[PDB]
């Protein structure tokens, strides 16, 4: 669709085409995180530290529970109908809520039914004594418990209990609990005012467990090649289903997606390169990633996605509209494309695509050793293309490259093209540029008003 | 929408099978397919899952390398190839199909379809 | 003030009103951080490691002290007057300074008088051997010392001193000091060129103590319910008062605020929702938090503040001005409000406020089960409101909600409104859009200039 | 060059002049990072954990090697010529590549020659048993090996092997390996799709070694006073030269720059201060750092550089162009400088430069203790300058300052100046302001079109 | 500005008191009020602090739970309610008032005001 | 471009020397200068480096404090001052010059110039 060879003369080069793939249909598994460790092995040297700890940690879980009780008890199961089965929500009592938040309210109720099975294991949860342990939910199902600091207690304190004094053992425990709380607050502190939401990435939830999210995922028992990609694309997420202030454990439901490609959609990356105009170097200012869907052109805010070597992985659809004036650049009207003046000493001056070099040879010593003659561009040409029809191997700086053959028009080096208007992109410049335009318009507007009014 | 499983039966331990699920209607080109099995005296456990294009698969770690899954959008079928079956693999196998959804991580009342199930057993 | 029910038809919904609350009137407490640990328990296996360490760590404290001496000896106490008592600052010698920095120079001198009491404890400071220890400043007063790594030495190395060789004990110590320095530089390296400034948040200072800022605050002995909120709004801050290159400790003064509400001020959040126009979906582009003070409307850069469920906590006043063309939207001239085209597949399409739904029922299957009939909007309507007077319970997607009654004008579903101009928000689109405007102006300007000149 | 005293009346003050210095001519040293620790001291309690670990870690190194093999075997040494000596690159096979990436391809080949010497030590690499060890590459050269977790194994597990059960020892090992992988993925996971590039900062590479980059630098054996500055300016960098899936070690080449000053170039910082106009407080909106090169004025995106107390350190040239309308402000045309309305309660109201105060005395209680008389500005004056000719000592708020003498024009307090147009900088305001301008232009354009068309 | 404390005296250990500070002038609605006490042979120590609205309070951990503070902007007073006094609680108690300031974390010469002080003592 | 070293010879252990490298041409004002030494039976090892202005220096830790380097852009020379030479310091010393480059961390074929080298030895 887009006119590559016209677009190329203004300092752009065709990048690698990437498939567009996104999250879909997540699976669910429930796990319990126990925030307070077990110390019965050496209780005689714990003293009061565990009472102070519980007094503080209770102070940060109670706001979460209070915010979650709203949806958890202002909703009911539908009765009196058989054509539809589902929940019913007391909108009058909920008051103000977003569509996404209301949807999470349904998932929470749907999950609460299963969480109540785990709630019967309360006596075993309190008796754990390893970092990871497996419990029989029923003869038919099992749940995994992850303990915050049981490894440190089992490894450093329990063995040295005879050499270090009882006082210093207690103190060496206090520092660990305090360090852990100092970290935990960044996730479960006041920043978590909407725990009903189901979008918190699992790397955040895992801060309740020393950040060792690798084990927290290994316990799920799923396996796929996409595992490294789903992690980095922030697609794996966990929702807080239940919390119990009498034992300091939270139950989280983990959602595990499977990736899907989107049909007839691809992302075209564009490599920019500086070019000559008059005596000045210029760079065209156009979006670096162009997204095509069903031959419609749109702009993607790619900062939210993972740009792998072959495809772009996004946790959700991130397309955004494009001004029609800009679209005209991509469909071949180079007069529309803005350009910014180059004033730094180092900026890219050549690139390679399909084995053909595009080079701003006015600023780099382009030449080819097959004949030893230099390559030179006159002031009329913005860029030169180099291929094996002119010379088989060429040198740039001191890099030596062997070249392919160009597939487009043979006269590329002799056509030239109509370049567009200059623009400045700095935020403080923009704030000045808007006012400067307004003053210029105002001088013009006063002319029309006077001629219409005074010389009607 | 109707699904139907086929090819079950009895095999010697260490044997292999090709369980085949077949679909109906034109809508087959967009459904996430998968398999769930119910071992006697156990909850229905997940086995494998496959995207619409067949380029992406996901499965339980307990069957990693042991089992492989593939789909054919021309025949409108899903194939599960099992190798070196152990005595514990005996279970009823159910074919599963689920429409593709994105955006929200949860979708209330998302319509799911299940096959009729078929028997698989292993002799020591 | 602002006209909600006109504003609502362009895809906005009234969010939760929040009180506006800020820092005030901090208290001060002084504490010592000792950066080099004590190793006399096992000195024979330290070898040379402590001399190399001191050689490096001195190299990063000396640039801090050099920057602090400037104010510490170019200032004097006022003499020869009794109408005022205070400092006097040698502006000729200070040379170039900001108003905030000069103010912190007064605080430094005011604090230096107390720090010199702590300076008499130098022999005891060097003789600490726990992670926290309490010292008598006088019979009247006490200071706390926090020691960098004393727990690690007391817990891992001192017990194993017999089982591990002396060489590997020295090496296992060297790694720990080096790890600590690798972290410390991110706060006390070259980024801290202005240590006189009194605004460094205490989470940063606590990097001198392994980031266990929870103990560094527990030692203060203050208690308040606000404690989690003052932390997370970054309102608690520490100033470096003194440093001693012969013993490697710094004295920091901790400032502890108490919160205040601001009278007659509140923040109105607005929930956006997409709406229909023509066949296209649109989103109106207005500031999502509107700040009202004494019925002046102004714009807040809320990213500097903490949005709790009931009030906004800011470490200082963050209001900013609003363009009068934008204000005209909020006081009800909807013709002004810009809108951006929707081209992603998923963006919010309903919301709830006061138990009344606002729904873009052209794109979601709105219906109500009390009769089973669908709800439909014609192309003239941007949104529908749904309430229990049209039908008591309604379905969206497959969420089922029970509804309140609307308080405003009864005819909401029948008015329609004058929607405003389209706009595109991407930074590269803006860089195009200014130039396109300029070319359009220039053609117009040339018309006036020629007509005025050539046909004068 | 720039007109400080005219520019000063609009609320700007001359800051400290800083020298401009940047990275140059880096040196190179090669080191080996071994990612899997050695456990032969307690192998009987490792069980299967090492097999699962290798199975996972292999899964993240294989994509890196695959991306690196491209340049490593599609290039050859030049033969058949003596006028030039160098490599030759198979551009046909490389296909698509940026100029920077191609350059790194040459450096990789140049380094691969030396890496093959290290490749012969494979038997010794696998037999390491300390966190840091030195190996004889030849009798003439030595290489350093850094092991990921050897200290933890040597310090916590190896001694307690008799007190803790074998099962719990194995489990306490598993948690450590899993924690390490949970951290490593943020650097070597899918975000590292271009390992050929030579710009990755060493603080990132060091995540393969617990982030203790201090030791990874100490082993280089270089010493310089710039060491703290080169670190924070992100100028030190490491390139992955080789990887071996049979032993899980990577070889990285470390580049160590030396700083260079740029001739006839300096950065002028400008301190902003609010000023009075009508009854309103205003702030002029101009770039806070002005970069002058050979008396040309340009704008620097200083966020990429370190602003030390005496000079700015940048890892590369960061100049950017400036609109000529803005430049006119700096060369003395104050009518051009935009200004934003002040609506916050606290904003700077005075500053000190060369011992002379510039103060917005309409908002602060300016006065002189030498006489006790207050200082007052009439509505015609934007700011007042205070020096020892008017008062030897002055008070602001309650700060007491002693003042120098002004070197410029004596009548500064009586001249006044022509202030510029108002502007609003919020991003949502800009999105509204562009459309408002367009509507105003359109009403004007329709006038010209109609008069030209209908009354031709 | 003038402040006056009232209601001191002697209690048995475990007793309770209502120390009351009263203010003057119309300006009272903006001042951060608080209390400091001075046990014999000790520096003046902090007790409690209360915002203008009474909605926010801050206190020494040594008196957490034991003491509570409130203010009344119609009477122009501050009340300190003490429970279960220990023998160590004996001190002079001073009422403290301080104008609200924000922005900078330090404010040179910010005008404090102090009451006259009143006596509290505890018998075992 | 031509470089030439001078001032070598023999000194008693603990002695001192002033090795002086001299340059040619007007281009000397922009070249990063430095010294490399070749101990018998060892690879050429780095000693010191100095920027164009002389304001920045870099050197091996093995010679920290022991050696100091300076340059003179008027004379077009580089001076290396050695103190307390140990027996191991005996080696051939080579003067090195390298044009200033920035931007990329690597520069293919960057033209480097080397002096003729000079002998230094130490007697116990
Ligand atoms: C803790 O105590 C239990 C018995 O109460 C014991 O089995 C276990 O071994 C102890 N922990 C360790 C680390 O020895
Ligand atoms: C229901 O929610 C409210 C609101 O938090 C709470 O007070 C109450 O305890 C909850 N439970 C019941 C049974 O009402
Ligand atoms: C030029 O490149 C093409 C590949 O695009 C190749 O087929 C052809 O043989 C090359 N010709 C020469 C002379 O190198
Ligand atoms: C518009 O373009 C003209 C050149 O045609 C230029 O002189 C002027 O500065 C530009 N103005 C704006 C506001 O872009
Ligand atoms: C260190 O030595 C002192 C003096 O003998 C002793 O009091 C202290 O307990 C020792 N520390 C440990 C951890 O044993
Ligand atoms: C302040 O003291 C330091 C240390 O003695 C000294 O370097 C500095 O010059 C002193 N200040 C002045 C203005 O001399
Ligand atoms: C409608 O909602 C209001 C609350 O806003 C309630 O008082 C009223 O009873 C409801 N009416 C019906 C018919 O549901
Ligand atoms: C201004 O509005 C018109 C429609 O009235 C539109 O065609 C044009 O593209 C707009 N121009 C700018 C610069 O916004
Ligand atoms: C590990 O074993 C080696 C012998 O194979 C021994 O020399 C070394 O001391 C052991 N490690 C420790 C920490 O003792
Ligand atoms: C060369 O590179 C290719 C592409 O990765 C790879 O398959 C091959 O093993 C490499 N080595 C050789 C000798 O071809
Ligand atoms: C005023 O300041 C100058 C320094 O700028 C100083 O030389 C002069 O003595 C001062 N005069 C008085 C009267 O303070
Ligand atoms: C342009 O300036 C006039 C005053 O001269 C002002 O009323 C108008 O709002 C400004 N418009 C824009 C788009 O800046």
């Amino acid at each position: 669709i887009l006119h590559y060879e016209k677009l190329s003369k203004i300092g752009l080069v065709k990048g690698v085409t990437r498939k567009y793939k996104i999250k879909s249909n997540p699976l669910t598994k429930d796990i319990v995180i126990k925030m307070i460790p077990n110390v019965s092995n050496m209780s005689q040297c714990t003293g009061s530290v565990m009472e102070n700890y519980k007094t503080r940690l209770n102070g940060i879980l109670t706001p979460i529970k209070g915010a979650l009780e709203i949806y958890k008890n202002n909703t009911h199961d539908l009765v009196g109908d058989v054509r539809l089965a589902g929940v019913i929500m007391a909108g009058v009592a909920i008051g103000i809520a977003t569509a996404a938040q209301i949807t999470a309210g349904v998932a929470l109720y749907e999950a609460m039914k299963n969480a109540d099975n785990i709630n019967k294991l309360k006596s075993s949860i309190e008796s754990t004594n390893e970092a990871v342990v497996k419990l029989q939910e029923t003869a038919e199902k099992t749940v995994y418990v992850l303990t915050a600091l049981q490894d440190y207690i089992n490894t450093n304190l329990v063995p040295t209990i005879d050499k270090i004094s009882c006082k210093q053992t207690e103190l060496s425990l206090d520092l660990a609990l305090s360090k852990y709380l100092s970290d935990l607050l960044f996730v479960f502190g006041p920043n978590l005012q909407d725990p009903v939401s189901n979008s918190m990435t699992i790397q955040a939830i895992s801060q309740a467990f020393g950040g060792n999210y690798e084990t927290l995922l290994r316990t799920l028992g799923y396996a796929t090649e996409d595992f490294d990609d789903l992690l980095e694309s922030d697609s794996i997420t966990g929702q807080i289903i239940y919390v119990d202030l009498s034992s300091y454990y939270i139950i989280v439901r983990v959602y595990f997606p499977i990736l899907t490609e989107i049909q007839q959609a691809y992302i075209q990356e564009l490599l920019p390169v500086s070019f000559n105009n008059d005596n000045s170097e210029w760079i065209s200012i156009v979006p670096n990633f162009i997204l095509v869907r069903n031959t419609l052109i749109s702009n993607i805010e790619i900062g939210f996605c993972l740009i792998t070597k072959r495809s772009v992985i996004c946790n959700q659809d991130y397309a955004t509209p494009m001004t029609n004036n800009m679209r005209e650049c991509l469909t071949g009207s180079t007069e529309k494309c803005p350009r910014e003046l180059v004033v730094s000493s180092h900026v890219p001056r050549f690139a390679l695509s399909n084995g053909v070099l595009f080079a701003n040879c006015i600023s780099v010593t382009c030449q080819c050793q097959t004949t030893g003659r230099a390559i030179s561009q006159s002031g009329e040409q913005t860029l030169l293309m180099i291929d094996n029809t002119t010379c088989p191997t060429a040198v740039l700086g001191n890099v030596i490259i062997s070249l392919g053959k160009y597939l487009g028009s043979v006269n590329y080096n002799s056509e030239g093209i109509a370049i567009g208007p200059p623009v400045f992109t700095d935020k403080v410049d923009i704030s000045s540029q808007i006012s400067s335009m307004n003053q210029s318009l105002q001088q013009s507007k006063d002319y029309i008003k006077e001629a219409q009014r005074l010389l009607d | 929408v109707q699904l139907v499983e086929s090819g079950g039966g009895l095999v010697q331990a260490g044997g292999s099978l090709r369980l085949s699920c077949a679909a109906s209607g034109r809508t087959f080109s967009s459904y996430v397919m998968g398999w769930y099995r119910q071992a006697p005296g156990k909850e229905r456990e997940f086995v494998a899952r496959i995207s619409w294009s067949g380029g992406h698969t996901h499965s339980a770690d307990s069957v990693k390398g042991r089992f492989t899954i593939s789909r054919d959008n021309a025949k409108n079928t899903v194939y599960l190839q099992m190798n070196s079956l152990k005595p514990d693999d005996t279970a009823i196998y159910y074919c599963n199909a689920e429409p593709t959804v994105t955006g929200s991580w949860f979708t209330p009342g998302l319509q799911s379809y299940w096959g009729q199930g078929t028997q698989v057993t292993v002799s020591s």
